[PDB]
């Protein structure tokens, strides 16, 4: 038990130390982000430790990618072999076609979960962040205060506890 | 063979607007809802050299002042203990605010398209670096020369134990850099600076002078000399986005959110630090708050932006309704949690109780009764085996943390706002203290995920948490934080360990 | 009027009655926990390090937990996602000059006041009488004037670094480097304005140099490289490294030192070298910080040295080709000087000096394999 | 690019400063001098112009930042005891004249030296003395701008010329520093002046000022103090350079003794008067301070160190001990008697001060306290009384003389100290002396000492006319700058002085 | 420990009880009786003017009576007999730069720190690789080094004035001019030491430059003029005038501007011009001061204008011949340069520039009839 060091972090460091191929490391990082890093995360078990473990996985994946790729690939491809530019353009198009703010939030959050570095090159990912965030802020802040808290609670799908 | 001639900063700034050139990718790198105009001008015509000269003059005055006369006078020692403890928090929190202002102004400089607006933002970036180092130097000086160095010398790592630090971080760290660059400008410049930070600096100098502190006036007046340019920068931002339809769509929403964000934390915390962290009182916090918000900012400053569509925040009425008792409740909660701070807190004495009763009628029967009960139970005596959190637990008065503002609140015992909202979303429960933060979270849940102290420390003994985070003094046993400001009978980590106070998450009971 | 606690007898008496006999802690050193780079901790480190409230999931942070408020969609206020380089501690970087704000402004203010005195002395001395008219009318006015846009773009390249830097020490260093860049640009403009003042017929308007920058041939590839470094790079580490360790070190060094600092004296122009001296001083000051951040701390990282070196070599390969292109295009500026000002041998020697300095200072520190003959042959293709 | 960053410091340049001077026939001092400063004399501090400028600039920035920011915010210029404000008028102006004449004295020494290193030391001292002149001027400037009583602080440079203490001050820190042999001027200035009185005096003044609420004076004077190691080195180097010339064994002891007597004759009474009588809170009796300064500090450690070059303690030192006990009490009696002629406000000792005097100077009461109480009963502080203590002096037949050499006023028939008077008529003019040393100085060197004393310049003139003509009035146009008290009301005006009908007489016309 | 009146409760209470209600005087200006040269009295004027305790028998004094102690034989501490020039008020002079000790040291410290930074940049930047070895070894080492003795003699010419000047303003101005001279000499030595540091084999010992100065041919008549101006002039006004308005303005101006400031850049030497820029700035400041003292105050004296003009014309005629001889001897340095470095047309034009600048600035302000052609031809008589 500890704020900065504990059993969960140690076990996850041991688990990370045994990733040897870039494919397995990238798959583990993607699964970890899906399971533990968003409001839409599958479980809040690692709430106190998930950021540090995510950083450790990111370091391992980054080193493995730098080893596996060449310079052009390291600049222009994601860890799974996709073209970063094509992925970025597709995500931006889907966001531009988004109808309401709920879909836009889902698209932006899924993009962050699936393609956050070191999965995607930083240049492409931050450009996508720029465009997607612009769109999402435009959709969200339009008529911000019109919906009453009761209807907003229903829309967000929250269970009112007290 | 001519008259001696030189070129000044104005004759070079005259041609600065032409420096930027147009190419395909000449746009801001950050997400934003507004388009800043590219013909914007700046009020102050400064180049790098002239700005350096102006700042160097002020720096030489302040440091010559600090190193000769103030040191010879023992001005760093002859300060009331309560104010010495208060300046730890004040200086370090202002330092974090200025540091994040550096990054916020960097983002704003990225956003601006006119070269003159960029120049203004860059001048403010250098100014925020200067202010960061000035606040750090206030802590530096009070550590080298003060009556109690602990907390001054390691605030940058002991800030992280206590709950007030999270709210401070949100207002002056995350609210400044996380979001739309125009929203960040509104938090930092339009609201943070015009409404709170500048009158805060002036009032801090007043209160510090009242309590024998001459180091803080010396540093903070020099800090405040730089604020005209930053206020102009905020005005220029609002002007530059004033011609865009996006402004009509979004600017009032952004301004209201920024105002509520800043006020929600600077209403209780500032008043608590003033009235409870000082021996000699200058002015009741209610009057100062009313003058700052309704008079100086809400009436005059916000009125000056009426021509650009800016309206007075819609939550201003709610802020006023909640601004009367906020700092008293926050001090109840902060004293109940004295072990988790990096500063020594003092119970109100008889003179302070009389002043509180005179200025806040009805203060006694609630707050004074609680404090006198705590004193009669030995909250100050290490052998008592009592910390006020024990009283909170015995009386069924849970202490929650707002999921958005990070401000601790006790709805079942507060005199001000006493509304609690608990929601369960995806296996997690979030507690909110007001409707505005609740709307903020429901609208964008992914922005607000900070874990509170009751979750990080859940199931952990208080002494273990204090020991792990280095909340001890140089001797290795005595705590940095104390329930009093006297020099004897200080609490040790063994005194905390004997209590056996284990942190719990208040929301689990639901 | 107002009574003060330090001087008012009643308030002073109360304060003195409340004081303890001795300080409650014997450790009167702020930042005693900061690891000192030198023998003992300095004011630079005491006032700077750990000012950024990073959590432990950002290498070297002392705080805990997530950010209180993030961007729309979840982007953290600061994060490891904003750069390619990985480190075990982002607070390890120390500026070798150990300059926080006060020393920085003190130095720049001294330089500004000395510049003012020198300009007054130069104007009163009538030294403009010995400067060649053609050099002043064409090369100081147009091409040296056009270089200020290059310096301005290099300055603007620092915006996302000043926003995204993951350490307070690195943030201060980056801000100082960019501020020096903008200062150099404004000093070029200041020299043009001074010439306008002391020379009838000299036009200080930036229209001619700006047209040369945006539409001429000598600065075409330099302008393209600056635009790419500025607005097409979203990595603050890549921006700073490529600006200072690849593009500036070669192209800016050749332009400032091997063309204007070298050929201005031959035309009686002792005024341009005065400002080029300041530019060279700024460059040599910033070089130490660049090497400390990218070679001492990141390149020599105990756990990510190999990866960081691979990334930085990748960046050098990416940004060396546009730098060579900028140099090749700038080689056409020698066709405009009066015949006999310089020959191909002097140009080749200057190019070799610049390239050797780059290889020694930067290229070899990351194991980058650069062929000096290959580079100089490529650049000279734009000369003859 | 390709080299390591390198620079050159002051030491690496100073290493070759000794060769800057070259040999030509007319390379000699332009001033009369018995001695020969040997070339190849080295200096202790390795300085060049720019390094000296940088180190002085650091101190200047620190001091002025302190004065302009925190001391002005604290209102430290007003919260000073009135007595210490009046004392600081005199202290600052007189030290300022001392530093200004030190500029010229050090310029003369720089002319005298033959080694480039000794010349460099003297030049650094010249610049330092300019700095100190402007620093004392700034103390007066600040107290005039911000103090409780600007008059006297704002025009001391022209209102000092009314009173008699200014003549002696000029002789010590003006004519002693620059008139005479260059080595003699150095002995007055560096070997005795700074080393014996001015050096310890600056720190003593800061102590007494801090005790009296004054924070401007410590701020400026401690920075002034930070310079004096180099000046002491300069004096030491002077004595060392002249040590090998055979003229030293003939003349150094005579010059040293004359310089010591010149300095002590004025500074023994004046400094004690200013310290003890011009302050509310006392730091130390002047007898102990003087005794520590002259025999334990200067006549001991310092002259003992210098003795290896043939320097020996002055032969008039015993006479200085004999005369130094009551000197400043007598001087204050006389100075108060002539309060209308000053540019500062004086006060009588109060009850606590009278008890302090009688405790530290047994027997002080029956003489000085009784005289002061007689004056206070006569109404010496009341403008409607029509009494100035000079009237009591004339009534009781206690004539006041002015020493022809030192210019220090003395009253032999009333003094508890020397009490010896010499009157000689030479070529139709009469000269009055108070000691054997000044008498010998005049007999050997009559043409060096010709200053007219206030009783000769003012002979026959009514006091009010003299005060008005020399601008001894406040901005009102009728109230005097000098007062017999330090209270805020009941100030004397020129009309009261005119009603006194006080006409100056020459005391030597009685013979 | 000590109890201070400002902070101690009881002591401060006594002090406050003794204070009056308002300042005893409404006049809070410390030099209110000084006649301001400009609109309002300046801090420099207030802190300087009338610090010298002169009596009324020295023009402008406010005191009365004789000096308390005079020299052996009776010559006064200060007196009118120490200079030929007469005036109605010796306190009339004002330094046009408004320069008392604090601003003076501030400026010199700024320049010192900037010089250190520039030297560090120049060495780290490797700019020595472009300098011509012959120029550095033969002209920077020997002749530029030999000029430091000229500057040293001009500096020493100021001791008589520092001791004998008849007012505080004049004394401070003379002291500052002399300090600037010694500073320039030390800067020459500092450059030689720097070159010894960064150029292996370069000797920083002054033996070679000193031998050139004391036994050479080009600096012979310059050395004779410096010796005469230093040790054979007992008039402080004559020393200052002849040094700063006749000898320096012609010979030193030609040596600094028209030979080294002009020919150094041609040989890839951007180091010597760096220091010659400081020398020229100091010269222009001193020139403003000198013109104010001798042409605005003494030359335009309401009562002694004609007599002072006669005296200064006599001094100009006396010291112009040795200055012309110094220039004629120094002309021989042009034959030692590499062939093609400069030609007779450039040398003649530079000589005419210096002579015309002198005639405008100095010779014409006292109605001294100077033939530019005659002076230039005399100086060119020794061109070979
Ligand atoms: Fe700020
Ligand atoms: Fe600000
Ligand atoms: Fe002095
Ligand atoms: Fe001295």
């Amino acid at each position: 038990l500890g704020i900065h060091s504990n059993d969960t972090r140690d076990a996850w460091v041991n688990k990370i130390a045994q990733l040897n191929t870039l494919e397995k490391a990238a798959e583990m990082l993607k699964q970890f982000r899906m399971d533990h890093t968003t409001p839409f995360r599958n479980s809040y078990e690692l709430d106190n430790d998930y950021l540090w473990i995510e950083a450790k996985l990111e370091e391992k994946v980054a080193v493995l990618k730098a080893r596996a790729f060449n310079e052009v690939d390291f600049r222009h491809k994601t860890a799974f072999g996709e073209d970063a530019k094509s992925v970025l353009d597709g995500t931006v198009a889907k966001m531009n076609a988004a109808k309401d703010k709920w879909e836009a939030e889902k698209i932006h959050i899924g993009f962050r979960q699936a393609y956050k570095p070191p999965i995607m090159p930083v240049n492409y990912f931050l450009d996508g962040e720029r465009q997607l965030g612009t769109r999402l802020m435009e959709l969200r802040n339009l008529n911000y205060y019109d919906t009453p808290l009761e209807e907003l609670r229903k829309q967000r799908g929250v269970r009112v506890v007290h | 063979n001519r008259a001696p001639t030189s070129v000044n900063a104005q004759e070079v700034h005259r041609w600065l607007q032409s420096f930027n050139w147009d190419f395909k990718n000449n746009r801001t790198k950050y997400a934003t809802k507004y388009k800043m105009a590219n013909e914007t001008k700046e009020q102050f015509k400064l180049i790098a050299k002239e700005y350096a000269r102006m700042e160097a003059v002020k720096d030489e005055r302040q440091f010559g002042s600090l190193q000769d006369a103030l040191t010879r006078l023992n001005a760093g020692v002859r300060v009331h203990p309560k104010w010495n403890e208060t300046m730890k928090v004040v200086s370090n929190f202002l330092e974090v605010g200025e540091y994040n202002a550096i990054a916020a102004t960097g983002m704003l400089w990225d956003s601006a398209q006119a070269a003159e607006q960029k120049n203004g933002y860059l001048a403010q970036v250098l100014d925020e670096i200067r202010h960061t180092h000035q606040c750090a130097y206030v802590n530096y000086y009070f550590a080298k020369n003060g009556q109690d160095p602990a907390g001054h010398n390691d605030a940058r790592r002991t800030r992280t134990i206590g709950p007030l630090w999270k709210g401070m971080k949100r207002v002056f760290s995350d609210g400044f850099i996380s979001g739309d660059a125009v929203e960040c400008s509104l938090n930092l410049q339009l609201v943070g600076e015009a409404c709170f930070t500048n009158p805060l600096i002036v009032a801090v100098t007043e209160w510090a002078a009242a309590n024998g502190d001459e180091i803080t006036p010396t540093v903070f007046l020099s800090i405040e000399t730089d604020e005209l340019r930053h206020m102009a920068n905020g005005y220029q931002t609002v002007v530059s986005i004033a011609n865009d339809p996006a402004s009509a769509k979004y600017l009032n929403t952004d301004l209201n959110n920024a105002f509520w964000t800043q006020q929600k934390y600077f209403t209780p915390v500032l008043g608590m630090l003033f009235e409870y962290g000082s021996k000699f009182k200058v002015e009741p916090w209610v009057k100062t708050w009313n003058r700052w918000v309704y008079e100086d900012w809400g009436g005059i400053w916000i009125g000056r932006l009426g021509k650009y569509g800016v309206e007075s925040p819609r939550s201003l009425k709610d802020a006023k309704q909640d601004a009367y008792w906020a700092h008293h409740d926050l001090y109840l909660l902060a004293y109940a949690l004295w072990p988790t701070g990096f500063f020594r807190l003092a119970l109100p004495d008889q003179e302070e109780m009389e002043w509180f009763e005179a200025n806040y009628p009805g203060w006694y029967d609630h707050y004074g009764k609680i404090y006198e009960e705590w004193r009669a139970r030995g909250c100050e005596d290490p052998s008592s085996g009592f910390i006020p959190l024990m009283w909170f637990i015995e009386n069924n008065h849970p202490i929650y943390i707002d999921r958005v503002s990070q401000v601790p609140f006790c709805p079942s015992l507060a005199k001000g706002a006493s509304t609690l909202r608990v929601h369960e979303y995806n296996g997690q429960m979030h507690t909110f203290s007001d409707q505005w933060g609740e709307r903020m979270w429901l609208a964008e849940p992914e922005r607000y995920e900070c874990q509170n102290i009751f979750e990080q420390y859940e199931g952990r003994e208080l002494s273990e948490v204090i020991a792990e985070l280095h909340g001890l003094r140089s001797d290795g046993k005595t705590l940095i934080a104390q329930p009093h400001v006297r020099g004897d009978k200080l609490w040790t980590l063994d005194d905390i360990k004997r209590l056996n106070c284990v942190f719990k998450n208040p929301v689990k009971a639901f | 009027e107002r009574r003060r606690g330090l001087t008012d007898p009643e308030m002073a008496a109360v304060i003195l009655k409340a004081l303890p006999e001795a300080p409650l802690d014997g450790n009167n050193k702020m930042g005693y926990f900061v690891t000192p780079r030198w023998k003992r901790l300095t004011e630079y480190e005491a006032l700077t390090v750990y000012a950024q409230p990073n959590a432990d999931w950002i290498a070297g942070g002392l705080d805990w937990g997530d950010w209180t408020q993030k961007f729309h969609g979840g982007r953290p206020s600061w994060g490891n996602e904003t750069t390619e380089l990985r480190t075990v501690d982002w607070f390890k970087h120390r500026d070798p000059l150990r300059r926080w704000h006060a020393p920085y402004v003190k130095d720049k203010a001294e330089e500004w006041r000395y510049t003012d005195r020198f300009l007054q002395g130069y104007s009163a001395d009538g030294q403009i009488r010995a400067m060649n008219p053609t050099w002043r009318d064409e090369f100081i006015n147009r091409y040296w004037g056009a270089f200020l846009f290059n310096e301005y773009g290099l300055f603007n390249a620092h915006s996302q670094g000043a926003r995204e830097a993951l350490s307070d020490v690195t943030r201060v260093s980056l801000a100082f480097w960019g501020f020096d860049k903008i200062d150099i640009a404004q000093m070029i403009q200041l020299e043009r304005g001074f010439l306008a003042k002391i020379v009838p017929g000299f036009d200080e308007s930036t229209a001619v140099p700006k047209a040369e920058w945006t539409n001429g041939e000598v600065y075409k590839s330099a302008r393209l490289a600056v635009e790419g470094l500025w607005q097409e790079v979203f990595d603050w580490n890549e921006s700073a490294f490529s600006v200072h360790a690849v593009y500036d070190a070669l192209f800016g060094q050749f332009v400032r030192r091997e063309f204007f600092q070298r050929l201005a004296p031959r035309f009686g122009d002792n005024l341009t070298p005065f400002f080029i001296n300041q530019a060279q001083t700024y460059f040599q000051i910033a070089k130490q910080g660049v090497q400390d951040l990218y070679y001492n701390c990141l390149g020599d990282d105990p756990e990510f040295s190999d990866y960081n070196r691979t990334v930085m070599r990748n960046w050098t390969g990416k940004w060396l080709e546009p730098t060579i292109a900028a140099l090749r295009d700038f080689m056409g500026l020698f066709a405009k000087l009066p015949a006999g000002t310089t020959d191909k041998e002097e140009i080749t020697a200057s190019l070799y000096r610049v390239v050797d300095d780059w290889i020694e200072d930067y290229a070899s520190r990351i194991d980058f394999k650069a062929d000096r003959d290959q580079i100089v042959k490529a650049v000279l293709a734009g000369l003859k």
